[PDB]
């Protein structure tokens, strides 16, 4: 039943191409990211304070010097990416802001689509694709899937419309 | 057929919720003519506003 | 002769046969026996688009252009009848075979044009009294060129002529006669001019071969702009047989 | 709402008189549809061949007549074109040629019955369904 | 004038009854005993000027002609319409279920 | 489709590419559609078809024999195509023919 | 006419998008006039009436049915099988009040066009020179509003 | 010169160096560049490609009217399909921008050298004299790059198959994607966005909790991040707090009070995650799709009872039906 | 009737003044076409100066 | 063409302004082509000339 509410936005809001929604992924995907790269850093750049391999037993529960060598992540990511964190509070609290930013934006774009004030078309592509017939992008692709998805989706998904779609009125390509 | 939330007013129409519905160049919201505004004109809240 | 691997990805299967420096003899016409062709084949080696003289009306000529796809251009089992005529003449009607071949090319500008190569429906005629066909007997005829995109075609916007939308449907509220020409698809079909000189023939197996010139219309996108005129040359083959 | 031998009464043969099946051979039935039909003529359809559907109106207007059990179960070992005029148990499963196709070589005529009255049934249950394709889907 | 061709011919006979001259080959279907044999017949022999002209296809047997005869009521003609016919679109026009 | 009377050799698609039949980008006559993709494909059923320069429209006229015909059809509704649930067919195919390719 | 001119999608506050800025005539344009309610028929007789749009949809298919809801006439995507064609259903179209007061129109094209317009409600004659409107729905000063303060808050 | 050679495999291995050209970079750093070079030029100025092979050129760059996000590099021709086509293998430049030759140069070009870069992260951990592993968390994103652009066209036959260089390009890659494979109905993807869902979550849980749980350095009015120094002994932070706190947050067992513990659930769950729906693209491209469920629930007569799940496939019907408008010519898509 | 000079030209002619009169796109400043630049076309002239 | 081309006053670049900004085509247009000579005469036949 969620899933139905992703089509369903893809279809008549044309969610995906909503830049409030995009900063949203952005920050739960490089969030995601945060989370796997720090957690592999950290893991790969310990200090030996045990003698068995199985590392885990080997932490202090109770502070006292740092776990991992916060100098050696810093060579590394700056010599291998180019740049590097070198300040443990700020590395932190940017994991806090990514992801959090990010579902706020999120929110922004959906409240403009109960409105329905959504980011569905481009204008100045709308009105070259009327006068030519040869112009084609990924966008104007994406705006026949929209169509398919509401036509064939619509009566079933609202009822309450009595929609009555004659199989001729049905938007169809070639063969499918 | 082209009222003020045809033409993208945003701040006119709360200026005629509270009374001020004319100008001083002698038109109204209401569509009437002849009218004296006094110096409460959309004009006037501009201008005092400004002030 | 050589099996399908052998050719495969060599280009050669884009290649209409071709005849010896020998072969140059003579191929008799009984003129009491029907004749056809087995296998006619016509292999694009120039694409000429005549270029728009602007305005200023100056003459035009035929330009050269770039293939933009590939080694697709090809004509061949082409078929039919060929009927000798009361006059002694020759000619051929086509009845079947792979008489198309969509071609793209590109212009010096960058302009793509698109054309539906073909020779559907060809009916080519030589010259009257020829008992033998020699080295050039000429034969000359007209096709027809249906539209290059077939009814059910649509554009990005999902318009069409057979199918699709009936307007732009992404513009609800903007004036349509603006939008007419490229909201009303149309069916375009017109005719085309081709000439296939001899250059070598063979009496012993009936094969002849040579070269060819056509000129037809390029695509018009549903009658949405104007087509361009093309020039095409190249060499052809021919399996002349009784049957 | 539920599977009523009212439902399960199909016509027989052309001159009227009809059959009423069990519950036991619409099951039967439905799982021998699966076994040697669905993988054509899932839904009631044809994907070697759209233009030819198992609605029993199309069946009707065959030749011969193929809107009944009669009908049905001919068709199964002596299959032909919808005008009749082609016998067509080369390219098509039949008891006729069970060598070729050997989904059909247990199938005895207790299941050609069976399978039969499930092609009648289901648009009594189905309707359009049945019938058409993704469209009602 | 621009109009498109395929939905003035519906305003026609076409769009009515089966246009032998038109028509998808497919629609011969809905008729008894005309799709297979018949139907090929039909559309492979050439357009015709009269619904009537179809009797005439050489080589129809006597039953053949007794069937055609019987569904003349459900036939008509009109020009033929290229981007009705070109492509081959007679024979599948891209339809299925 | 050919035997409905149709010449597949000049069957002009919507694309205006063939129907049916269509030159690979090397000249040789393949399948037409989405297929054009497998054009590579080698099979027993299918190679008494195929010629010198691929495809042979004198083969596929009159030389396709009735055991490539219902192979075809086997191996098309047998097609590679089914669920995590064993339902054969497109994602949007009903339940009835449960199947997933080996 | 002010009373027709609410019953017209173009003023639904519902439709619209985020970045398409400017008043609400940049859009349909400038109203101008009522054309008049259209009141469709066919061969029949029959009164048929269009399935409006509902503000969820971007575009919608032109659909006429009957007082019961069964559907009569169409306008077809897919021509090869139309049974609905407002060419094989005789659609006609009459105005009553307005501008197209009295008139009727037979000529499929037009009758279509009527239609295709009659899916937003009440029929209009807009100026779209004056703004070089592009045709394309925007919202309301009450949507914005609405808009601006959901999201503050 | 105590041997040219073996100054050079000096100073490729040097960790001296701003960047660490690694052995592995000896091969990353031209493919790379020359990927990025290609796309950027691409990107901006290449002309419509015909992807479907249908000759029906579609333009994706910003000099033949597309802005950023609608702009994208056009996969190579379903005509070439798997077939390798660089360069010299075209008659011309113009035939080869066509047929959307860029795409293959690009994604083999970086798939190569991001692989490289994966081989890098091992090899500066080497002689850094830390732990390697921190590759194997870069193997996750990268397989999804090699799913999304190798795997997927190789199963489905065709290079225009994959994943478009683009945004708007990438929608297209997805809707399409679930519609013929119900890819939100497939387990692989659920465990996905569990992961990047869960590594969001967690990200912003260890972030609050540690940044909460700092020690006092700093001024009321100084910024509370002056209060680390780059290079310290002790921890920066009270974590015997933090795990006070979150411990009565849910309940003290079903809290972390070791941090390698910690960090290691901090790599291991997106990680792990993402691995499966790198995995379920890979999967998907043989075509073993999400579950059906379409028709399941049948009431006592026989009638379809319809789910949520046959909602799922209306939406999936109208992407299938019309996605390739006129690319096929047959009922069933087998490609 | 429409040269270099009529539409605001300014780099262009600097470029053909000493040789490099073609684009790889296929035409020329002279008006010829079939030619063939080479590497130093305009496209070149201005990759180079870019690299 | 070419020769009576350069026979005209909006190829003077003497001709102009400031901020005119733009190439020649923006003013006067795209040259498309030579309306031809015109010659002026009067009733009596006499040949004019426009200075
Ligand atoms: C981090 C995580 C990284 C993960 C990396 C995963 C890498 C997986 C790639 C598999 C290795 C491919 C080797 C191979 O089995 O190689 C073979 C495969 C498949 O080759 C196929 O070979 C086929 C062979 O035909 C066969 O099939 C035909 C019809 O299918 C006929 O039946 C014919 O008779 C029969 O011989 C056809 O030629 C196909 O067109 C062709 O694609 O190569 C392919 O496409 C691969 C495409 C080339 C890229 C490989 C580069 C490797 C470095
Ligand atoms: C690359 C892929 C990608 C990514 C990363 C995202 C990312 C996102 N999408 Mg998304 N989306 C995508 C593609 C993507 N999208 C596509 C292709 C579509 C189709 C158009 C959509 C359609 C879509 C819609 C329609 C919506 C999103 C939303 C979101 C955001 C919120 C998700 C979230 O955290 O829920 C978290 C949600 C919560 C409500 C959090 C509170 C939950 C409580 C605290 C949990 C309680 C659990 C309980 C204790 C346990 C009991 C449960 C029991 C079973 C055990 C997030 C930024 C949403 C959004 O923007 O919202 C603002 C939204 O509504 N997406
Ligand atoms: C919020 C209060 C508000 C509201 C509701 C309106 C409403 C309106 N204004 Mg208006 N305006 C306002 C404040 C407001 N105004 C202010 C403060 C100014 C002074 C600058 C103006 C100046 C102004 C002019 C000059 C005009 C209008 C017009 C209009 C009308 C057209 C609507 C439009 O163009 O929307 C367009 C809305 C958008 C494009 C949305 C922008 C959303 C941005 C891009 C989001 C930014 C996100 C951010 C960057 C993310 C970063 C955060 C991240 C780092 C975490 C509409 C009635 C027009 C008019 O009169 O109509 C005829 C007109 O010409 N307005
Ligand atoms: C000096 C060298 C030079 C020359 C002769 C030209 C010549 C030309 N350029 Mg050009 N250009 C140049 C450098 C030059 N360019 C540079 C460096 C750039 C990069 C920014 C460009 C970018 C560029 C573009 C993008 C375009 C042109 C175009 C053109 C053509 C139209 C002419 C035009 O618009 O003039 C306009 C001239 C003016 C408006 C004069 C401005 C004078 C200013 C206002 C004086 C300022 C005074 C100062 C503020 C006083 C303060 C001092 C005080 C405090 C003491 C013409 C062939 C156009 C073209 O291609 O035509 C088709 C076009 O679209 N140019
Ligand atoms: C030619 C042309 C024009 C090309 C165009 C090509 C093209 C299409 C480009 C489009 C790009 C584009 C416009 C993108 C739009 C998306 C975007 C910008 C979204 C808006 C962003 C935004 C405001 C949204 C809110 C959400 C938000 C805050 C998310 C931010 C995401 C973000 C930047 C995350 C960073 C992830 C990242 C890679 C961090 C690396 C940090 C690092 C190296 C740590 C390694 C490390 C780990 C340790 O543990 C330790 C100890 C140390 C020491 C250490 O180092
Ligand atoms: C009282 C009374 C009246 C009795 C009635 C009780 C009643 C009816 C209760 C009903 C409540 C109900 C229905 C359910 C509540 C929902 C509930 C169970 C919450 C979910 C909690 C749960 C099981 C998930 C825990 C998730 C989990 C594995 C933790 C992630 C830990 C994580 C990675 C954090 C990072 C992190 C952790 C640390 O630990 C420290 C230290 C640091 C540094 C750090 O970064
Ligand atoms: C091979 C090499 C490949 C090149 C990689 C290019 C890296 C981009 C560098 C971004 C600038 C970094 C910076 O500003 O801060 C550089 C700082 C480093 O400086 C930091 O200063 C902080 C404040 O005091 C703290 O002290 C940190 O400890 C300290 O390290 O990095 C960070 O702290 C933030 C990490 C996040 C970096 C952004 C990720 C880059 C993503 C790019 C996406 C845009 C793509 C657009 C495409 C068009
Ligand atoms: C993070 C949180 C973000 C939340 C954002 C919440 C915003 C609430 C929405 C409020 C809408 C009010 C917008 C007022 C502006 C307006 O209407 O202009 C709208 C303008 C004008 O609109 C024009 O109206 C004309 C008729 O008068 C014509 O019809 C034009 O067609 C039309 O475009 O259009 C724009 O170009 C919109 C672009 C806005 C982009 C913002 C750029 C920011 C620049 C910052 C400058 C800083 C200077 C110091
Ligand atoms: C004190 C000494 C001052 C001496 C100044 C000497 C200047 C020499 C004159 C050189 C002319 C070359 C001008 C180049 C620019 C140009 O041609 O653009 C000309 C542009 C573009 O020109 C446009 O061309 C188009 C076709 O391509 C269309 O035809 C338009 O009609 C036309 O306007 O027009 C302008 O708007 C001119 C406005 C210039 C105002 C200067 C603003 C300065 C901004 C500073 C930004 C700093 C950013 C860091
Ligand atoms: C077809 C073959 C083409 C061959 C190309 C011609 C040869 C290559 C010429 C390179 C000229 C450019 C110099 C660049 C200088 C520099 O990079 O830093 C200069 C530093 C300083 O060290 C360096 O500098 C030292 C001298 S000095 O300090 O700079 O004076 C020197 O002693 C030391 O050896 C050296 O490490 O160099 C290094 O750290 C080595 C790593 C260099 C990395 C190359 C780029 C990596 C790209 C990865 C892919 C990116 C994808 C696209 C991103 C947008
Ligand atoms: C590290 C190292 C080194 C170095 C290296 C390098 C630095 C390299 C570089 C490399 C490079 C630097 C490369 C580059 C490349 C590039 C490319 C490859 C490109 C391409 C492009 C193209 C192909 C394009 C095309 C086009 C388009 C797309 C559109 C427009 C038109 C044109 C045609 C232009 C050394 C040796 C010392 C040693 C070893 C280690
Ligand atoms: Mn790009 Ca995967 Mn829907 Mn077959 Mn084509
Ligand atoms: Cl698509």
């Amino acid at each position: 039943a969620i899933f139905r509410f992703l089509l369903f936005f893809q279809g008549f809001h044309n969610w995906t191409l909503n830049p409030f929604h995009m900063m949203g992924v952005a920050g739960v995907l490089g969030g995601a990211l945060l989370c796997a790269i720090h957690g592999a850093t950290v893991e790969n750049t310990l200090f030996q304070d045990g003698e068995g391999a199985s590392t885990f037993r080997a932490f202090n529960p109770t502070q006292a010097e740092e776990t991992y060598s916060m100098v050696t992540a810093n060579r590394f990511w700056s010599q291998i990416f180019g740049i590097a964190f070198s300040n443990k509070r700020w590395l932190h609290f940017f994991m806090l802001f990514v992801p959090v930013t990010g579902l706020w934006m999120s929110a922004i774009g959906v409240v403009g689509l109960a409105l329905n004030l959504r980011s569905y078309d481009f204008i100045s592509q709308e009105i070259r694709a009327a006068e030519d017939p040869e112009f084609e992008t990924f966008y104007t692709k994406n705006l026949l899937l929209n169509e398919g998805i509401r036509a064939w989706m619509a009566p079933q998904d609202q009822p309450h419309e009595n929609f009555v779609f004659p199989e001729e009125v049905l938007p169809r390509g070639n063969a499918l | 057929l082209n009222p003020m939330w045809r033409q993208g007013m945003f701040v006119l129409p709360f200026m005629a919720r509270l009374g001020v519905t004319g100008s001083w160049s002698g038109w109204s919201i209401t569509g009437e003519t002849g009218i004296d505004p006094g110096f409460w004109s959309f004009e006037g809240v501009a201008l005092a506003h400004i002030v | 002769t050589l099996t399908y691997d052998d050719i495969v990805g060599t280009g050669l299967a884009n290649k209409c046969p071709t005849l010896d420096d020998t072969a140059r003899g003579a191929y008799p016409i009984d003129s009491s026996q029907t004749y056809r062709i087995a296998r006619l084949c016509l292999q694009p080696t120039t694409f000429l688009v005549k270029e728009e003289p602007k305005n200023k009306r100056q003459e035009a000529e035929f330009v050269p252009t770039k293939l933009v796809t590939r080694e697709t251009t090809s004509l061949d089992q082409i078929q039919g009848e060929l009927k000798v005529n009361s006059d002694g003449s020759l000619t051929f009607v086509e009845e079947d075979g792979i008489d198309f071949q969509p071609v793209t090319v590109q212009m010096a500008g960058g302009e793509r044009i698109p054309l539906l190569f073909t020779v559907k429906n060809l009916v080519a005629s030589t010259q009257p009294n020829v008992t033998s066909i020699t080295t050039s007997t000429d034969f000359k005829g007209e096709f027809n060129v249906p539209s290059y995109r077939t009814a059910n075609f649509l554009d990005p916007k999902g318009r069409g002529l057979a199918s699709g939308y009936d307007s732009a449907i992404a513009l609800p509220q903007a004036k349509e006669e603006e939008l007419a020409r490229a909201n009303v698809k149309r069916f375009s079909l017109t005719k085309g001019q081709i000439s296939l000189n001899v250059a070598k023939v063979d009496g012993r197996t009936g094969e002849i071969a040579g070269t060819f010139e056509s000129e037809q219309l390029s695509d018009d996108d549903m009658g949405a702009h104007e087509p361009h005129e093309v020039k095409i040359q190249g060499v052809f083959y021919a399996s002349i047989e009784p049957a | 709402a539920e599977l009523t031998p009212e439902v399960l009464t199909v016509p027989l043969n052309s001159e009227g008189k009809t059959i009423t099946l069990t519950e036991k051979q619409y099951l039967e039935g439905k799982r021998l549809f699966q076994y040697a039909c669905a993988s054509c003529h899932v839904g009631g359809i044809t994907k070697t061949n759209p233009s030819l559907d198992l609605r029993t109106e199309t069946l009707a207007l065959a030749t011969p007549p193929r809107d009944n059990i009669e009908g049905l179960v001919d068709y199964m070992k002596n299959p032909t074109t919808y005008d009749g005029e082609q016998e067509i148990a080369e390219v098509h499963p039949s008891l006729r040629s069970a060598d070729i196709f050997p989904k059909m070589r247990n199938l005895t005529e207790k299941d050609l019955v069976a399978i039969a009255g499930h092609i009648l049934v289901e648009p009594k249950i189905l309707g359009d369904k049945w019938g058409g394709g993704k469209v009602y889907y | 004038e621009l109009v498109n061709v395929v939905d003035e011919k519906l305003g026609t006979a076409y769009g009515e009854k089966i246009d032998l001259n038109n028509t998808n080959i497919a629609a011969f279907i809905q008729y008894r005993g005309l799709y297979p044999t018949l139907a090929k017949l039909i559309v492979k022999n050439a357009p015709y000027e009269s619904v009537e002209d179809v009797l005439n296809i050489p080589g129809l047997t006597e039953r053949q002609k007794q069937i055609l005869r019987e569904n003349l009521e459900h036939f008509t003609v009109t020009e033929v319409e290229t981007a009705l016919v070109e492509g081959g679109d007679r024979y599948n026009n891209g339809l299925y279920k | 489709d050919q035997k409905l009377g149709a010449n597949v050799g000049s069957a002009q698609g919507p694309t205006g590419l063939g129907k049916y039949l269509m030159r690979s980008p090397t000249g040789e006559i393949i399948f037409g559609g989405e297929t054009m993709r497998f054009w590579d494909f080698r099979g027993p059923w299918l190679e008494p078809l195929r010629g010198p320069n691929g495809l042979d429209l004198n083969k596929i006229k009159n030389d396709i024999q009735p055991w490539q015909e219902r192979r075809a059809a086997e191996y098309m509704t047998h097609a590679p195509l089914g669920s995590l649930n064993s339902v054969g067919g497109v994602a949007t195919e009903i339940n009835s023919v449960n199947f997933v390719s080996p | 006419e002010k009373l027709a001119f609410y019953d017209y999608i173009g003023n639904n506050p519902a439709k619209g998008g985020l970045f398409r800025t400017g008043p609400m005539n940049k859009g349909d344009g400038i109203a101008q006039a009522w054309k008049g309610h259209a009141v469709f028929r066919n061969k029949e007789g029959e009164e048929l009436f269009v399935r409006r749009m509902p503000a969820f949809f971007e575009s919608f298919p032109v659909i006429l049915t009957d007082k019961n809801g069964v559907v009569k006439a169409d306008i077809p995507f897919r021509r090869a099988e139309s049974k609905y064609s407002f060419e094989q259903q005789g659609v006609t179209v009459s105005f009553y009040g307005g501008e197209l007061n009295g008139q009727t129109f037979t000529d499929p094209p037009t009758v279509k066009s009527y239609a295709r317009k009659a899916i937003f409600g009440e029929i209009f004659e807009f100026d779209t020179e004056t703004l070089n409107s592009d045709g394309i729905f925007r919202t309301s000063p009450r949507g914005w509003f609405t808009f601006a303060h959901a999201v503050f808050a | 010169s105590a041997n040219l050679w073996e100054r050079f495999c000096n100073w490729v291995t040097s960790t001296d160096n701003r960047l660490y050209v690694g052995w592995f970079g000896v091969i990353m750093i031209p493919t790379l560049l020359a990927a990025t070079i290609c796309f950027v030029i691409a990107f901006i100025a290449a002309p419509p490609v015909d992807i479907d092979g249908i000759r029906e050129p579609v333009s994706g760059s910003l000099l033949y009217g597309n802005n950023i996000i609608t702009g994208a590099v056009v996969p190579s021709s379903n005509a070439i399909g798997l077939h390798f086509y660089p360069i010299w293998e075209a008659a011309s430049l113009d035939e080869w921008l066509y047929n959307g030759g860029p795409y293959q140069l690009i994604i083999f070009h970086f798939l190569l050298g991001a692989s490289c870069y994966m081989g890098r992260q091992w090899e500066l951990s080497y002689r850094l004299g830390m732990r390697p592993w921190i590759c194997v968390a870069y193997s996750a994103p990268l397989a999804s790059a090699f799913a999304v652009f190798l795997i997927y066209p190789i199963g489905q036959g065709s290079f225009s198959d994959g994943m478009p260089l683009g945004i708007s390009g990438t929608f297209n890659f997805m809707i399409v994607f679930q519609a013929e494979h119900n890819i939100l109905m497939h387990p692989f993807h659920q465990l996905g966005v569990a992961g990047v869902f869960g590594g969001a979550l967690f990200c912003a849980m260890h972030g609050s909790l540690v940044t909460s749980s700092l020690i006092r350095e700093t001024t009321e009015t100084e910024s509370a991040n002056y209060g680390y120094k780059f290079g310290q002994e002790e921890e920066t932070y009270n974590i015997v707090a933090a795990h006070g706190y979150f411990g009565r947050l849910i309940f003290q067992y079903a809290s972390f009070n070791n941090s390698r513990s910690l960090h290691f659930f901090l790599a291991a769950w997106p990680v792990v995650g993402v691995w499966f729906t790198a995995l379920g693209i890979s999967t998907m491209a043989f075509n073993l799709n999400g579950f059906n469920f379409n028709h399941s629930v049948i009431d006592a007569k026989g009638n379809v009872i319809n789910t949520w799940a046959d909602i799922i496939n209306r939406a999936n019907l109208g992407m299938e039906v019309m996605h390739e408008r006129n690319a096929h010519n047959f009922p069933l898509d087998l490609a």
